[PDB]
């Protein structure tokens, strides 16, 4: 089967940047090679086809090139609705594959989180479960850490954690992480903290409750 | 205009299986080959299957391994996808597409012009479940920036929507993708950061809608 790769895997830029993203293949697929953009939680949308064919009702800012195996896409003027991941797709044979994906995010000055922690509701401790929750509130870039700590002791395995989409104005992230105990384990322990290390922090920053 | 609608999508039992279908309509349905394309949350695009014009040529993906047929009636304008042993790494949502228009008897050029709009497909043992939506507030043992919320806790499948006092409060409002915890069930945050000094004054209620389980839930969030 074809490998499809893209570079870079993701890519800060700045509204008027020109964006140069490549793609490759594992073998001769001619012109073959489309190109489509995704904005978050929409349908893709064909942009560029046959490597190099701007797709019908589609601007002049956006452009493909290449033949063989390495493409190029390109964005004149980086505009804000264009922040999404593009993908490349190839139709030499079957099957039919894409590329992993370019994800574009908009660059800003770094910005560390304020932070805040939550105990496990009273309705929630009605059953046998605890879910303590963590906030990182509209920090850049989207690296963060979190360290779930009880009584002092470092958890592992017990925590998930999401970010959401970038914000749209100000250009910042925000991360919301749950620590799941047993009402058991919650009821015996005392003091729970999320701990949060970010670029913008010159050390760690620790909120903390005590039940 | 072009039209491809889908529908079939829900939830399925690991092994079990599920019929997708997409209903075409505004172009003549037989003079283009159609594919189905997936994509599971968080991850890319994923090729699946092609049928062509005629259905006479139909190609799989790798991982389908026979377990899945594409198939359509171009009497009925209809495209269908049967999946067979489903398995949880097949959870995504399912589109079918076909190529930009073309005069031509078969128009079979591997370009997605014309996509549908998407059903998701869950496969997991979990049941289908509404969330309890618990409050998030800080700790009761005042002054700064606070942050409120509420964790909508233990549903089955996506998505569940929420706002914030029926819309109106929109400003400093975050709401988060679901995690999949090891239950094999999702939950979700969502908060606003207000002044400290509002808790006292104004009141906050989040709206919970789970649609699968016809759950909606307006919660309270009090200090």
């Amino acid at each position: 089967d074809i490998e499809m790769t893209q570079s870079p895997s993701s890519l800060s830029a700045s509204t008027g940047d020109k964006v140069t993203i490549t793609c490759q293949a594992s073998q001769d697929i001619a012109k073959f090679l489309d190109w489509y953009q995704q904005r978050p939680g929409k349908t893709p949308k064909l942009l560029i086809y046959d490597a190099s064919n701007l797709a019908i009702g589609v601007p002049s800012r956006f452009t493909g090139s290449g033949s063989g195996t390495d493409f190029t896409f390109t964005i004149s003027s980086l505009q804000p609705e264009d922040i999404a991941v593009y993908y490349c797709q190839h139709y030499d044979d079957f099957p039919i594959s894409f590329g992993p994906g370019t994800k574009l995010e908009t660059k800003r000055t770094v910005a560390a989180p304020s932070v805040f922690i939550f105990p496990p509701s009273d309705e929630q401790l009605k059953s046998g479960t605890a879910s303590v929750v963590c906030l990182l509130n509209n920090f850049y870039p989207r690296e963060a850490k979190v360290q779930w700590k009880v009584d002092n002791a470092l958890q592992s395995g017990n925590s998930q954690e999401s970010v959401t989409e970038q914000d749209s104005k100000d250009s910042t992230y925000s991360l919301s992480s749950t620590l799941t105990l047993s009402k058991a384990d919650y009821e015996k322990h005392k003091v729970y903290a999320c701990e949060v290390t970010h670029q913008g922090l010159s050390s760690p920053v620790t909120k903390s409750f005590n039940r | 205009a072009v039209s491809l609608v889908e529908s079939g999508g829900g939830t399925v039992e690991p092994g079990s299986t599920l019929r997708l279908s997409c209903a075409a309509s505004g172009f003549t349905f037989g003079s283009y080959a159609f594919h189905w394309v997936r994509q599971a949350p968080g991850d890319g695009l994923e090729w699946v299957a092609f049928i062509s014009y005629n259905g006479s040529s139909k190609y799989y993906a790798s991982f389908v391994s026979g377990r899945f047929t594409i198939s359509r009636d171009n009497s009925s304008n209809t495209l269908s996808l049967q999946m067979n042993s489903l398995k949880a790494s097949d959870t995504a949502v399912y589109y079918c597409a076909r190529a930009p228009d073309c005069a031509d008897a078969d128009c079979h050029k591997g370009a997605f012009g014309y996509w549908g709009q998407g059903t998701l497909v869950t496969v997991s043992s979990a049941s289908t479940k509404g969330p309890s939506v618990f409050p998030l507030a800080p700790s009761s043992k005042s002054g700064g920036t606070a942050a409120l919320g509420c964790l909508v806790k233990d549903y089955f499948p996506e998505p569940v929507t929420v706002s914030w006092n029926s819309g109106a409060l929109t400003s400093g409002v975050h709401t988060f993708p679901a995690v999949l915890q090891s239950s094999g069930l999702y939950s979700l945050s969502s908060v606003v950061t207000v002044p400290s000094s509002s808790l006292g004054t104004q009141t906050y209620i989040c709206n919970v809608n789970h649609k699968p389980s016809n759950t909606k839930v307006d919660k309270k969030v009090e200090p």
